[PDB]
């Protein structure tokens, strides 16, 4: 039915029944109301680029919608997309005036590349929102850092480090998408779902220090050998 | 009803960011020309799962989504800022949108002290 | 006053379209990615002229136009979404925007059951 | 004075007096309030293109204004305008973001052509609104289907087929405007006010089936011979 | 508190401009197509410093700026039109946002005439 | 703390304490609330172009913000800026849709010229607003007449002549800015702070009537010889 409103009662969070009036409920001003955003991360969804991009898809005929929210959660994983069609045209719209990136991201996964982009806008296939700076959108904007999340509404009771991880993509938004983790402009690693951000950063440092970067004009691509816990509770070639 | 977290996992700690519009600025920091850039307007906090509120919040936001999406589909407004104000209005209309019948279940008026104030006067009149 | 249709003609039947924001979606239809396009978000209905409401509505909208246009002239807002919310606020301020004097013509408080509740107690006190 | 608000009382619709307070009036939530749009059609105005375009005019110095409305009436007649000056510049502004055509139209009268367009925006000379998709505007947008209508506000008590009819116009927006009903790109019929949409569609089908379309590279224009009820209660040449 | 003008100077007269949304238009002037251009929608007035209101107003607007700027910093809305409506809501919530205890300092209900209405009946009952 | 609200009490204007509830206070409708704009002029600030432009400065990283206001004060002095960098790029953004110039100005000081403009937007260094037509902004828009002012909020109790003065500027927005009052396109006067608008207009008329305008293709610049009250209470060369 209507949009639920959370309220603290009996030492527990509840949704207030509109069909039942509680006079003991006290709302003393609009400052007692809050909209808040929570990250899908916090529910345990896979956050690696291959798993996360499978949750987004292109669709035409549905106008985008934005809703504001006033407080949010620091993110471990955010994303920033520069996707083009094979012919060079942009797949994503420029960010509307006043929409900036999500404000707290430990790792920004920046994906550049190409896909067929068969639809006017990119939506969340599970109905979640793309969280920007205190604005939640149903669609992805070009080159703008976002976290996946959902919004709640409440009656209240009466340093920062960011690291960008860059990737190339072909067939973005399809069944068989290909991802490459970028070490420099000529040195790439075949991306797997199981690669955590910390692992990619260590893999990058050991490639620089071991001198496994390309030393030709050509593109060098590494495949990494074989070598259930959430983030808060913890020329081709081969490398083993 | 009480909120029943049915997610595969729950991060029990909430490291959050927000703003404060009544922020006591020191000196000239409130002047836009002199104040912080867009990236520095945020306060931070950390909230633990006392009374299970964090896990409740994650489930609440999850369950809000269907109704919130259906609302966004039906509005022609490009950016919606009015949901909380409308809820405060509905809070008021639910209680005061009609005649308030004292002692009736839909009238939030307490005549207790007034009934007792009258009761002390009748006991005085009986003494007369 | 009652609305007096003074139009050259009146279509007495109202074949209408609108939306519903609390629309019980089946399965995934509420997810924007999976749901209807802009053209398919509408419900339809047909209302006849019982109590002359259709012809009254046409005249009301006609007569609203001057005041609505003068309002739009004076606002600098490009798109106005706030008229109904403001009317609900004014509805509340008209009744509760000041001290409510019980039994006075501008105070929507019914003390009937409370007066009778007191009356049953005095008859009990007289029996004592 | 103030914007009127309709309310049902004594089995009749009334406008509520603001100077008089009625405590029996019950407003239990904002969901009890509605804005609605009604079509000028329903009051019996002539709906043919020549008669309807005479109600619109160009004006400078007046900023456009939009107001939303939540429910509307299925239209028999809507209009869609592609008007240019003789020099090729557009007379009408592109539709603002989020403004789509009126959602229910039996016949869309699409008028293309030229006029002097002596003003920055096209307004309704009687003060009515142009009704789009749940937005009412004081001005006409280019290429965007609208119905003529007016808006009311209420306290509530406690398939689809569309056919486009195309026209050419010269001297649009003036005393002596000329209209042509388009059969194909080379076959036109001199438009009269008395021609109903159903008549134009039958005239079009009998021209195709009789082979009265142009069979040269040139433009063929037909004039139709001589041959009070509202819609809900029911090379040049000659043809008789 | 009372407003204390502490400006270097004060213009004691206020020659002002504004609009009126309930402006009684003559004939067709309310029709946008026929009405005034953007430059002609204004009424004018002149207000003198009776009760020191003009100099008070200048100081009030001056002192409002810090809080208003801090509010604008924290909102993501590009153009804010909602401040007065929100204040009217807060006015209502301050008085009616909870149970109203008659005779208590936070309940704007006057039972005077109702207490006297009851008092006239008891004097009648005592006469019986 | 919160945004103050002015109210008339004891024959004096007061700010209402939110922590204290006054039941005698009557708010009968939203029409009893007003937002109003007052001009910095009225507090006695210097209004000459050199003094006034020193109160504005360029800054990056801070998004612009607009708030509406419903009534304002007739201005003696307004300003209108066409500032470019030395390389020809605009320093100020075009006025957003629906933002027009401040509606009552005795003198519009129109300044054209160049400066380094080291920041994305021009802000008021004292926290005041730029007042436009019933919209107050934190930033200056290109070519759009504004007055400097501040906004208040109230609970209410229960011809026009404009003259444009044109100036050229170099080093706009810096310590050492240079201003020239423009008589015609080839005749300028070195601007001083002490020059009132009425004096500049008289200086202009006596230059035309005395024939002290340039009579070559080149630019003639005059310096004026030596020859505490507020406005409401009252080739180079030389001229004495
Ligand atoms: C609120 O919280 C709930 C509970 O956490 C979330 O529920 C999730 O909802 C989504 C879809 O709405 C579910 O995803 C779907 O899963 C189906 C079956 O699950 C597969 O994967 C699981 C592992 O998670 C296996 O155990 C299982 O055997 C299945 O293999 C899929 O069949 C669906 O497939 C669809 O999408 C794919 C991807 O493109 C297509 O290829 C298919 O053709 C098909 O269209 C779909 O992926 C998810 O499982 C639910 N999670 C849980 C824990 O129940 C809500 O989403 C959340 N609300 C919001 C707004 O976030
Ligand atoms: C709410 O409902 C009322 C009632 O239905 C509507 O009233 C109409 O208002 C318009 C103008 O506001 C009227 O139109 C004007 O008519 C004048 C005289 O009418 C002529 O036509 C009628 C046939 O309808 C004849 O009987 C009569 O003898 C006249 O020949 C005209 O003189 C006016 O002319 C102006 O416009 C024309 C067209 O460009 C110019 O050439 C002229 O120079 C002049 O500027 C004008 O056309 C209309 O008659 C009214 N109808 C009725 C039934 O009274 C409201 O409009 C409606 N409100 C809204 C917002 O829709
Ligand atoms: C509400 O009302 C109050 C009172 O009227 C206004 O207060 C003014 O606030 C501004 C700054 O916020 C003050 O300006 C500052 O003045 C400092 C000292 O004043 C000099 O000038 C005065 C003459 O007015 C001399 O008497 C004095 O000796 C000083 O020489 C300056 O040091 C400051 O300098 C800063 O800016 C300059 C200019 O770019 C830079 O070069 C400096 O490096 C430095 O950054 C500044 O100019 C002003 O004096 C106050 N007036 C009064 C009367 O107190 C509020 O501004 C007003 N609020 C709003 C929103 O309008
Ligand atoms: C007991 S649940 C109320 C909370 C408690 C914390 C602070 C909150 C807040 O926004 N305070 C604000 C209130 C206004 C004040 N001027 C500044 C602080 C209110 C946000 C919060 C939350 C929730 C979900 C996601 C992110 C953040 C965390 C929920
Ligand atoms: C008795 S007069 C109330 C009406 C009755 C019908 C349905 C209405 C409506 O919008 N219902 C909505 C109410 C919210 C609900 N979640 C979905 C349905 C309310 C619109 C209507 C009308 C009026 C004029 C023009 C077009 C349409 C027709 C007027
Ligand atoms: C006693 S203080 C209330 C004032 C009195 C005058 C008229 C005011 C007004 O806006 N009246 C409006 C009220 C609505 C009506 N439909 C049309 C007139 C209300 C504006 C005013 C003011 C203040 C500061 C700056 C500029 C203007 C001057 C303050
Ligand atoms: C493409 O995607 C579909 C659906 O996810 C899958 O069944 C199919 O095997 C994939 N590959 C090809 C070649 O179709
Ligand atoms: C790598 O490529 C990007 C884009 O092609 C370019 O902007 C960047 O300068 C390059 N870096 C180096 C070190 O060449
Ligand atoms: C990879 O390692 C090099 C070597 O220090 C470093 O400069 C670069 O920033 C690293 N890349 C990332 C994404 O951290
Ligand atoms: C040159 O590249 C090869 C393969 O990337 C690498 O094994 C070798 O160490 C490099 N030489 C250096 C870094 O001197
Ligand atoms: C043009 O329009 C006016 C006003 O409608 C009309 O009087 C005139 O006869 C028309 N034709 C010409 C040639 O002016
Ligand atoms: C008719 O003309 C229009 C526009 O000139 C064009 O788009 C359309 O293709 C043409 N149709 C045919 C059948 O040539
Ligand atoms: C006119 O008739 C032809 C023949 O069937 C048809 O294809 C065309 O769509 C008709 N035009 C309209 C406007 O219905
Ligand atoms: C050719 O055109 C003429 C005039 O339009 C028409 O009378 C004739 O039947 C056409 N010929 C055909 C359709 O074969
Ligand atoms: C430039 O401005 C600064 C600060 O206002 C001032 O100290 C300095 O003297 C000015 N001139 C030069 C040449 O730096
Ligand atoms: C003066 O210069 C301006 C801009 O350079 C130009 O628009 C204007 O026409 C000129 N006036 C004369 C009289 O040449
Ligand atoms: C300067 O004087 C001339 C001569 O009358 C006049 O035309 C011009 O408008 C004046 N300039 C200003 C800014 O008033
Ligand atoms: C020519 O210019 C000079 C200097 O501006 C001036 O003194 C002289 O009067 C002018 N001659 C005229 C106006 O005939």
């Amino acid at each position: 039915r209507s949009i639920p409103l959370g309220v603290i009662h009996n030492s527990a969070l509840q949704v207030s029944d509109v069909d039942k009036l509680v006079c003991r409920d006290k709302l003393s001003s609009t400052n007692q109301l809050r909209s808040v955003g929570l990250n899908l991360e916090g529910n345990g969804v896979a956050t690696d680029v291959p798993s996360a991009t499978k949750r987004w898809g292109f669709r035409s005929g549905v106008p985008p919608k934005v809703v504001n929210y006033e407080a949010g959660e620091w993110a471990e994983n955010c994303y920033n997309l520069e996707i083009k069609k094979p012919d060079g045209s942009e797949c994503l719209p420029a960010a509307p005036d006043g929409i900036r990136g999500f404000p707290r991201c430990r790792y920004v996964h920046k994906v550049s590349g190409t896909g067929p982009c068969a639809g006017d806008f990119a939506f969340h296939k599970e109905g979640a929102f793309f969280l920007y700076d205190r604005l939640a959108s149903t669609v992805i904007y070009r080159g703008t850092t976002f976290a996946e999340g959902v919004v709640a509404f409440l009656i209240l009771p009466q340093g920062y480090y960011s690291t960008t991880i860059r990737y190339q993509a072909t067939g973005f938004g399809t069944n068989e998408t290909e991802y490459l983790f970028e070490v420099d402009n000529l040195t790439y690693v075949q991306l797997e779902s199981r690669f955590t951000p910390q692992f990619l950063l260590q893999l990058n440092e050991t490639i620089y220090t071991s001198g496994k970067r390309s030393n030709t004009t050509g593109k060098l691509i590494w495949k990494v050998n074989p070598e259930e816990w959430a983030f808060w509770e913890t020329x081709x070639x081969x490398x083993x | 009803e009480a909120i029943v977290n049915a997610q595969p996992k729950c991060n029990p700690n909430l490291h959050y960011w927000t703003t404060q519009d009544e922020g006591a600025a020191i000196g000239l920091a409130w002047i836009p020309y002199f104040g912080p850039a867009a990236e520095g307007i945020y306060i931070e906090g950390l909230m633990h799962n006392q009374d299970g509120l964090i896990c409740g919040l994650r489930q609440l936001a999850n369950e809000t989504t269907q109704a919130l999406q259906l609302f966004l589909r039906a509005t022609t407004e490009l950016r919606t800022f009015s949901i909380l104000n409308r809820k405060a209005i509905d809070f008021l209309l639910q209680r005061w949108g009609g005649t308030c019948h004292i002692l009736g279940p839909d009238c939030c008026i307490e005549p207790a002290d007034w009934t007792k104030n009258i009761t002390d006067k009748i006991d005085q009149i009986i003494h007369d």
